[PDB]
């Protein structure tokens, strides 16, 4: 689809079997989801932007579905204000910015 | 460096 | 243009007479610029990011040029690590997300 930007670009995702809403964020290098249980090994990481940094758990090579498109890549989990799909997965689904 | 520039209007 | 997301979607902007680099950011409601002296009336505001909140100066009806496209809109000035063009201005330049 082509998504206009009058409202926040929120889409349905599937992660670890559960359905969630997430924000498509071209201003994020990586993908970070709100606190949840995920299977697998993880490592701690800091990520940040406006307001400083938060500590997250980094899971590698996680399958995720974003608006009907399957992707696999790194998913971070931690106390983000909202679920955020960043460039690392946007590219997987062929997402571009157009104007 | 910082890399996640989510931004919200209250 | 069609801008892919393998790299940060950075563009040149022109504001208050100055050329700057800025990030096209679908995950920002608002446009937030690094500290600078801009003329005009402003109002204080708090905006949220991944790590918490920052205080910014809110300037309304500011002319700004984004990758060649003239716009007039609200610009927030404060301690963001990176200049960000948010949805208030992305919509004025006709930007969409496509996949």
């Amino acid at each position: 689809p082509q998504i206009t930007l009058w409202k926040r670009p929120l889409v349905t995702i599937r992660i670890g079997g559960q359905l969630k809403e997430a924000l498509l964020n071209t201003g994020a290098d990586d993908t970070v989801l709100e606190e949840m249980n995920l299977p697998g090994k993880w490592k701690p990481k800091m990520i940040g932007g406006i307001g400083g940094f938060i500590k997250v758990r980094q899971y590698d090579q996680i399958p995720i579905e974003i608006c009907g498109h399957k992707a696999i890549g790194t998913v971070l989990v931690g106390p983000t204000p909202v679920n955020i799909i960043g460039r690392n997965l946007l590219t997987q689904i062929g997402c571009t910015l157009n104007f | 460096r910082p890399g996640n520039f989510f931004q919200s209007r209250p």
